[PDB]
RNA sequence: AACCCCUAUACCUUCUGCAUAAUGAAUUAACUAGAAAUAACUUUGCAAGGAGAGCCAAAGCUAAGACCCCCGAAACCAGACG
């Protein structure tokens, strides 16, 4: 049984909806906003 | 050690352990002194009697030896005229 | 005319009574309370343990399980002989093989080993205790139906669908019968046509279909085969052999 | 009773148990644990570089170069020989008086190896190089039953026990193959070979099995009178007539020294399919199985 | 997957078909038998069971011969059994 | 497994004992094991903690840890640790106390 | 739907072909002969004769009894020539 | 991307056919019939599997054993090698010893 | 009230200690790394016995659950090809 992440595209955007208003590509690119959405929690 | 041979995908013993300790099926191993007979000349009486006695291993070595012997060797045996038949079992021992 | 009236054969505890069910018949729509069926307590009214259930469930779903999943480890997958470039001085990341796990085509690092199997069993004691535990919650339950024989008035499956549904038995109704053999031909060209109604011998009953079935119907030859089998396991001695070899009164 | 007539009344009144609602009983199903997340994750409990975190520690015993505990003790002789050590399973009057106040042994019969493995009384295991099994004196104070057994080895004291309540003690020796075919009867008869011819002891057992002290069933019948005096003497009680028993015919009841079985001659093929017996009459074979 | 018959007996199958079928039942007999030729390079127990000096227990013994090779000048002559070892 | 013969005197010399018929009247029944005995069995884990357990409870197991609790309490002098197993129908008792509780189940008639 | 036959011990002695390849040689021996026999008795079909040891095999088993077992009296006279020395 | 952006056609599952009606009939042929069949003698499958479970490594040793002779040389081969590789893990590397 | 005000020395790895001017990383998508015995523990079964021949047993025994990664050298040898 080869199981696979199917719902990675939710996942991603529970980050990238606090990042909406960031400048630059941090706020699309989920590795540049993942670690600027934490510094701002 | 062996812990799956080649042809029967089973455990195997040390047999250099067998060789050199008896187990006592309570889970006690028996050993004889290193140097028990070397370079007896210029031991004294109470070393020499010393290095004559048959001892127990601590709780760390007996862990050791049970885990490099298979199941086998940890059986109750019924030798007939054992000499080491009465230590088998333990008597009035607390916790 | 007369009532069937079955009793025990078997020796029941002292501090234990049987516990009865209705014996009925299926040659009519109202042959209800043809009799009056006594049952061994220990069989029919043993402790209800959910948990046994469900180990013995658990194993009757696994124990003939093979997985025939397998993929290639990095040594099975073609070519990856050669090391694709020196190890030092072209800027890129170090490799020995093209099929690296590492790489597109490369190997499964931890992927299924297969044929796998998941063999294993459960005590005797604790397989036939699971039996008798069904049994008994299908009677404290109301899903257990006692009749004299399986014969039907007709081989029509209408018949006995409507039959069901006029007793009130659910949407699912395991059969049981005492022998594959003297299955009466009626119920077998209703049931050969139904897929919730489902005939089996004796010698065929378990846990898993018991619970997979709402109802559970059983001939009073049934009954009787059952309770010598579990009860057997009680009172016996630990084996010297497998009990498929000759003992003084076994079987029988 | 609160119990098991009201764990089923209130079963009534629940949904129907399917294959929906089951669980398995808690503290049996331990959870997984795997190498995610941050718990559990990042060097995952291996440590850090080291043979540790690689896998590659040596092997069990090795003390990082030090001479070992396990080499540096001398080689004793405590296991040489082990293997061809005979042992005897011991049986204690306790434990026979027990099964025969039980019903599992019975002591209107005379009582071997068969009837005691049948009831269950002693596992015997000739691949471990059991012998057979070692009357012991335990339980002798108590022990009340008169009883014609045969067994393998007998403390004195014990067989002062059995001789005192009137019953008969006799010490006798199974080969390896014998010992099997004695303890479990049926596989060997589905395996359809003549029963054999049990051997006599090895030289060094022949001393013990010669013995009227030891009630050996190789020993001259004619000391046995006088052994048997000297135990009654020896611990205070009066040795009882046996001759004058009814059941003294089965308590005088022995096998042939190369018999395996009562009733049953070396050479007979059993057809328990068809419940017969076969018996060769060729004169070359009648002398090897007798012989 | 597997082959219906194990590799070692393909050689046999072969000569249940085709032209070897067809060869004499005395020949084909000959082919199939294979004695234990006479011990030349190596010594024989000479019995079964041998007693054990270490523990004086009474053991099986097999006779092992060893390999020889024979070169093929050797079939040409007559070297009474002898080899290369 | 034979069922025990009958015996003139009770106990046997082994010291077996027969279950009293009939039952005695309590709230809860103990029954005897395929073998005939007692269902009191010692028990050990941890190298260290000696327990007593009493199988095959039936009935109200509760009026029986009741029982076993004031039977006791007078020897430890304080009332026993112990487990009420419902689903099982098992008692234990932290403890080795077979010898007694057979003692004790046996005069109740079980 | 109406359950299969009930798997069965398909009863009757079982003898393969002895002239097939994939036939175990375990199979085709005196041995599994004689548990045959002993399992179904005359039904076999196996002649009772060829269940004691053949007029040979009598042979071999005599001569190994000699070498390896010996007699009482031999036992019993080298027990006593051991303990004279000893003395 | 990397999401389907229409449903799947619907499962259909029929939880009574034959297979899943009669599922577990038997497996108590041998308490219920005498025991003249054991529950493992209804398991089907590889030979070297039937009512029997191991380890990888046991595994291989196993199919070996029993229908090495019978393999493709190529499939073989990489079973002597699985069975080398996984010796020297499961003897030689670990964290426990 | 977007900014202007105030507060705030990216992240991973590696270390006695890293904003470090120490390592890796343009970014996106997908792929990519913890495998099992010895004992012990937990929860059932039966219990001086347990186990569906073997084994264990001075409360044991049977069954189950639950712990042991990935990539990388320079090399060594065999048989071919130049
Ligand atoms: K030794
Ligand atoms: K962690
Ligand atoms: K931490
Ligand atoms: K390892
Ligand atoms: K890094
Ligand atoms: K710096
Ligand atoms: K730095
Ligand atoms: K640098
Ligand atoms: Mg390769
Ligand atoms: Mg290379
Ligand atoms: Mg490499
Ligand atoms: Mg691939
Ligand atoms: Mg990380
Ligand atoms: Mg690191
Ligand atoms: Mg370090
Ligand atoms: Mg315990
Ligand atoms: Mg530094
Ligand atoms: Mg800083
Ligand atoms: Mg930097
Ligand atoms: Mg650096
Ligand atoms: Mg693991
Ligand atoms: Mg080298
Ligand atoms: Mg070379």
């Amino acid at each position: 049984l080869r199981n696979r992440v199917t719902d990675r595209y939710f996942r991603i955007q529970e980050v990238l909806k606090h990042a909406r208003h960031f400048r630059g590509r941090k706020n699309r690119c989920y590795r540049l906003a993942v670690r600027t959405v934490i510094r701002a929690f | 050690l062996t812990y799956f041979s080649a042809r029967k995908g089973k455990r195997k013993t040390v047999k250099a352990v067998i060789d050199r300790f008896l187990r006592l099926h309570c889970g006690l191993w028996v050993r004889r002194k290193a140097g028990y007979k070397k370079k007896l000349w210029k031991k004294t009486p109470a070393r020499k009697k010393r290095l004559r006695e048959f001892v127990f291993c601590n709780k760390t070595q007996s862990k050791l030896l049970d885990k490099m012997t298979t199941s086998f060797w940890k059986r109750r045996n019924w030798y007939v005229d054992d000499p080491y038949q009465k230590y088998h079992d333990r008597t009035n021992l607390k916790v | 005319p007369e009532p069937v009236l079955r009793k025990v054969e078997l020796p029941v505890p002292t501090h234990r009574r049987p516990v009865q069910a209705w014996v009925e018949s299926l040659r009519g729509f109202e042959q209800e309370r043809v009799g009056l069926a006594d049952l061994h307590p220990d069989v029919f009214a043993t402790a209800p343990r959910l948990d046994i259930l469900h180990q013995v469930a658990m194993w009757q779903k696994n124990f003939k399980r093979i997985s025939y999943a397998k993929t290639k480890t990095r040594a099975e997958v073609r070519g990856g002989g050669r090391k694709p470039w020196p190890q030092k001085g072209t800027g890129r990341a170090r490799h020995g093989s093209i099929r690296s796990p590492l790489w597109r085509g490369g190997g499964v690092a931890h992927g299924p080993r297969g044929p796998t199997s998941y063999y294993y069993m459960l005590p005797m004691k604790v397989r036939a205790l699971g039996l008798k535990v069904a049994l008994t919650v299908k009677l404290a339950q109301d899903d257990l139906h006692i009749m004299d024989s399986l014969e039907l008035p007709t081989g029509d499956p209408q018949y006995l669908t409507e039959l069901a549904h006029y007793r009130r038995w659910g949407d699912s109704v395991l059969l049981v019968d005492l022998t594959h053999e003297e299955m009466p031909q009626s119920i077998v060209e209703a049931t050969s046509r139904l897929k919730t109604f489902n005939l089996i011998p004796a010698v065929g009953l378990n846990v898993h279909s018991m619970l997979k079935h709402q109802t559970l119907v059983l001939t009073l030859p049934t009954v009787a085969f059952l309770e010598d089998k579990l009860l057997w396991q009680d009172s016996r001695y630990r084996p010297l052999y497998p009990f498929s070899l000759p003992y003084s009164d076994f079987p029988r | 009773q609160g119990g098991g007539a009201r764990a089923l009344d209130l079963l009534r009144g629940l949904p129907r148990v399917s294959l929906a609602n089951l669980k398995p009983n808690p503290g049996s199903k331990k959870p997984e644990r795997r190498p995610r997340g941050r718990r559990r994750g990042r060097k995952c409990g291996r440590g850090h570089k080291g043979e540790r975190q690689r896998g590659t520690r040596p092997r069990l015993g090795f003390e990082g170069g030090q001479t070992p505990f396990y080499i540096r003790i001398p080689k004793y002789g405590f296991n040489e020989g082990h293997s061809f050590r005979r042992q005897y399973k011991p049986l204690s009057l306790n434990r026979l008086q027990y099964l025969i106040d039980l019903g599992r042994v019975d002591p209107s019969q005379p009582i071997d190896l068969t009837q005691l493995v049948n009831g269950r009384g002693v596992t015997i295991q000739p691949l471990k190089r059991d012998y057979g099994v070692q009357l012991v004196e335990e339980g002798a104070d108590t022990f009340t039953a008169k009883v014609n057994i045969e067994v393998q080895l007998a403390s004195e004291l014990a067989i002062a026990a059995i001789e005192k309540n009137g019953g008969v003690v006799t010490t006798a020796f199974y080969d390896p193959r014998s010992l099997d075919i004695v303890c479990k009867p049926v596989p060997f008869f589905l395996r359809g070979q003549p029963i054999p011819k049990r051997m006599l002891p090895p030289e060094e057992l022949v001393p013990y099995y010669t013995d009227a002290k030891n009630r050996g069933y190789l020993a001259d019948p004619a000391k046995f009178p006088e052994a048997r005096l000297e135990l009654a003497r020896k611990y205070g009680y009066i040795l009882p007539d046996i001759t004058k028993d009814e059941l003294f015919k089965m308590l005088c009841t022995r096998k042939d020294p190369r018999q395996i079985f009562f009733g049953l001659a070396p050479g007979w093929v059993v057809n328990m399919a068809d419940k017969k017996i076969l018996k060769p009459t060729d004169e070359n074979l009648l002398k090897y199985y007798t012989s | 997957p597997l082959h219906k018959y194990p590799v070692w007996l393909w050689k046999r199958l072969q000569l249940r078909e085709g032209i070897c079928s067809r060869l004499p039942g005395h020949y084909l007999r000959s082919l199939e038998e294979e004695r234990t030729p006479t011990p030349v390079h190596y010594r024989p127990h000479g019995a079964k069971f041998k007693i054990n000096p270490k523990n004086g227990q009474r053991e099986r013994v097999e006779d092992v011969p060893i390999p020889i090779y024979f070169p093929p000048e050797s079939q040409r002559g007559l070297w009474g059994g002898e080899g290369w070892i | 497994i034979p069922d025990p013969p009958k015996h003139e005197h009770y106990p046997t010399p082994s010291g077996w004992q027969p279950p009293r018929d009939p039952p005695p009247n309590l709230p809860y029944f103990v029954r005897r094991s395929r073998m005939h005995n007692i269902p009191v069995y010692k028990d050990i884990t941890h190298g260290n903690r000696q327990m007593t357990v009493i199988r095959k409870v039936e009935g109200d197991i509760w009026a029986l840890q009741k029982d076993v609790e004031d039977f006791l309490s007078p020897l430890l002098g304080k009332t026993p640790v112990t487990q009420v197993n419902e689903v099982t129908g098992t008692l234990r008792i932290k403890g080795y106390f077979d010898q007694e509780l057979k003692a004790w189940l046996l005069e109740k008639g079980f | 739907y109406r359950a299969r036959p009930p798997p069965r011990r398909r009863p009757g002695p079982r003898w393969p072909d002895p002239e097939d390849l994939l036939t175990p040689r375990w199979q085709l021996g005196p041995r599994y002969a004689a548990k045959q026999f002993a399992r179904y008795g005359a039904a076999s079909g196996v002649v009772p004769g060829s269940l004691w040891p053949s007029p040979e095999q009598l042979r071999e088993l005599e001569a190994e009894e000699r070498e390896w077992y010996p007699s009482l009296a031999t036992m019993q006279e080298s027990l006593r020539v051991k303990q004279l020395a000893e003395e | 991307i990397g999401i389907r952006l229409t449903l799947p056609p619907p499962k259909v599952v029929d939880r009574w056919n034959e297979k899943r009606a009669m599922f577990g009939v038997y497996d108590n042929i041998g308490i219920l019939g005498n025991f003249e069949k054991h529950p493992k003698e209804l398991i089907r499958g590889p030979i070297w599997l039937r009512g029997w479970k191991g380890n990888e490594l046991q595994r291989c040793i196993r199919k070996r054993k029993m229908v090495g002779s019978r393999m493709f040389a190529d499939d073989l081969h990489n079973l002597n090698k699985r069975i080398r590789y996984l010796y020297k893990h499961f003897n030689r590397h670990g964290k426990f010893r």
